């Protein structure tokens, strides 16, 4: 009942072939950023194209980290910052990405400005990413 | 506690010179961004240069590219413009402005400093009363005449007489000269008793005089 | 290279008015347009920023709302401080870009000017030229017209015009006309006049003096 399921769970989210595809994911996130940044004079169509591609990933490793808080429970996933660094990231990484692509006729209703910087702000933090990997 | 004091403005000669600088107080210039914005007499304003130290990154507008440069010292919190083979076109007020940051919007502005791009010679003004005639409202006033380039200031009492004053802008002439009037409302029973002098102040001529108005 | 297409190039409202300004993006800036309000010979002042923040310490009858690349300035209850020169300006691509900007003005009760007219000094004259100077002060609306006569001959080409900005407490304008000869014509006539036309006015009054 609840514990059983977060078990299922957590018996895919651990294994290899989820934890590696999920790191392939991550090269991929940028790979994408680079040639989007270094395409001249792509078309609203083609950006269109290139914004919906970082946001499926984006959306990707937002419920990978709903699941590794689903799968261990709030409660214990929390404490370890190694872990709450990598979430809060991913999820910061997320809200600049979805504004970018989805709502940004909404982002004045922030009331944000800085949005070039928190755009380069989020770029970043995709290669911080690879920076938690590299201990494991 | 916010400031931006800029100098550095003045008459210049197409193909000369010119380094303005920008004292910042209340934040840091190495941290902020400084921007040069310019505004054409009787025109818009137009975005000349920035700098955010903190990124080593500056930016030219292409109208300046290759003849200005920004930069910054950051332990004296100062920006500087260094404007080279200037030309008539780049005649303007050229105000001194910080952001938060590059991506921020420009928040506060300094009250700016004019640039004047001319082989014509400086000039200094001759001043001449404009006498009252004979309750009661009179008014007088000094024209101020043959001078170049801008600006002249004038003052009445040196400051104290604010009240009725109208100093009017500067018309241009066929001499290539500026010409303007000072004109004051006062009651007409101070007239004899009470003393009125315009003080008129051309700095690009070193010139100051004080012309006392009566009938 | 963001073109900023603001209108109307300058408008006039009355006290309490509502007033609206748009300015709109050649193309899409998300929110990064800002609004500055530039009173004469005062460097510009922020008024907003991303669109529709209020900027600390700016009076709330400013808002800024935008829909798309349409950004409007709503001026919601028009004090008379508010004649100014208003820019917008887009900081989302370099090289940042203003719009033309738009000059609002502020409506009142019609004011007819009280004119004054000035002879020549002794002293300009020694230097050969003498200026005639007409001065009409504390009026609305800013339309005047002023008429030099010599000994009732009508000048053209010899004057120049100069006027001041709006008031900010009283909302007039001060207009100063300035009639220029040589010496010698000067000593050849007798009767200067001035005759100011202005709606608050109804009919011409002409200022003289005679030398
Ligand atoms: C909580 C605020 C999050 C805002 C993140 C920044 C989003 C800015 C994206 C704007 C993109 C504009 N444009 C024209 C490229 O679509
Ligand atoms: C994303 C961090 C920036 C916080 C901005 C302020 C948050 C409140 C959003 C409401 C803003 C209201 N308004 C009219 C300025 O848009
Ligand atoms: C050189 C590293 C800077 C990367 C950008 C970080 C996001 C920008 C956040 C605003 C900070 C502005 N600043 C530099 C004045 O602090
Ligand atoms: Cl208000």
């Amino acid at each position: 009942g609840v514990g059983r399921v977060q078990f299922r769970v957590r018996a895919v989210i651990d294994h290899l072939g989820m934890r590696v595809f999920g790191v392939f994911l991550i090269f991929l996130d940028i790979i994408l950023m680079i040639i989007d940044l270094s395409l001249p004079g792509k078309s609203e169509s083609s950006q269109s194209f290139y914004d919906g591609m970082a946001l499926a990933l984006s959306c990707y490793f937002m419920l990978d980290l709903g699941l590794r808080i689903f799968a261990y429970g709030p409660k214990n996933f929390f404490t370890n910052p190694w872990e709450v660094a990598d979430g809060l990231i991913i999820v910061v990484t997320f809200v600049v990405t979805i504004f970018y692509t989805v709502l940004d006729e909404y982002v004045q209703e922030t009331g944000a400005d800085g949005l070039g910087e928190l755009v380069v702000l989020a770029r970043l933090l995709r290669v911080v990413r690879l920076a938690r990997i590299f201990y494991s | 506690e916010v400031q931006l004091v800029e100098s550095g403005g003045g008459l210049v000669q197409p193909g000369g010179s010119l380094r303005l600088s920008c004292a910042a107080s209340g934040f840091n210039v190495s941290s902020s961004s400084i921007h040069w914005v310019r505004q054409a007499p009787g025109k818009g304003l137009e975005w000349v240069a920035s700098i955010s130290s903190y990124y080593g990154y500056t930016s030219y507008a292409d109208s300046v590219k290759g003849r200005f440069t920004i930069s910054a010292d950051t332990s004296k919190n100062t920006a500087y413009l260094q404007m080279n083979s200037l030309r008539a076109e780049d005649t303007a007020v050229y105000y001194c402005a910080r952001s938060y940051s590059w991506s921020y919007a420009i928040d506060y502005w300094g009250q700016g400093t004019l640039v004047t791009v001319s082989s014509a010679s400086t000039k200094g003004p001759s001043v001449f009363p404009l006498a009252p005639s004979s309750g009661g409202t009179a008014a007088l006033g000094c024209l101020v005449k043959d001078y170049f380039p801008e600006p002249v200031t004038v003052s009445w009492n040196s400051g104290a007489l604010t009240s009725g004053v109208h100093t009017f802008p500067a018309v241009l002439q066929s001499s290539g000269l500026y010409s303007l009037s000072s004109v004051v409302t006062v009651p007409s029973s101070s007239l004899g008793t009470q003393t009125y002098i315009c003080n008129v102040n051309h700095k690009p001529s070193n010139t100051k005089v004080d012309k006392k108005v009566e009938p | 290279d963001i073109q900023m297409t603001q209108s109307p190039s300058s408008l006039s409202a009355s006290v309490g008015d509502r007033v609206t300004i748009t300015c709109r993006a050649s193309q899409s800036v998300s929110s990064a347009v800002a609004w500055y309000q530039q009173k004469p010979g005062k460097a510009p002042k922020l008024l907003i920023y991303s669109a529709s923040s209020l900027y600390s310490g700016v009076p709330s009858r400013f808002s800024g709302s935008g829909s798309g690349t349409d950004f409007t300035l709503t001026i919601s209850s028009l004090q008379p401080e508010d004649f100014a020169t208003y820019y917008c300006q887009q900081y989302f691509y370099w090289p940042i870009t203003f719009g033309q900007g738009t000059k609002v003005e502020i409506k009142r009760t019609v004011a007819a000017p009280s004119v004054f007219i000035f002879p020549p000094s002794d002293e300009q004259l020694k230097s050969g030229t003498a200026s005639v100077v007409c001065l009409l002060n504390n009026f609305y609306p800013r339309e005047a017209k002023v008429q030099w006569k010599v000994d009732n001959a009508l000048q053209a080409g010899n004057s120049q015009e100069s006027v001041t900005e709006q008031d900010s407490k009283d909302s007039t304008y001060s207009l100063s006309s300035t009639l220029t000869l040589s010496k010698a014509d000067y000593e050849k006539h007798k009767v200067y006049a001035c005759e100011v036309t202005h709606q608050g006015l109804s009919s011409p009054v002409t200022k003289s003096f005679n030398r």
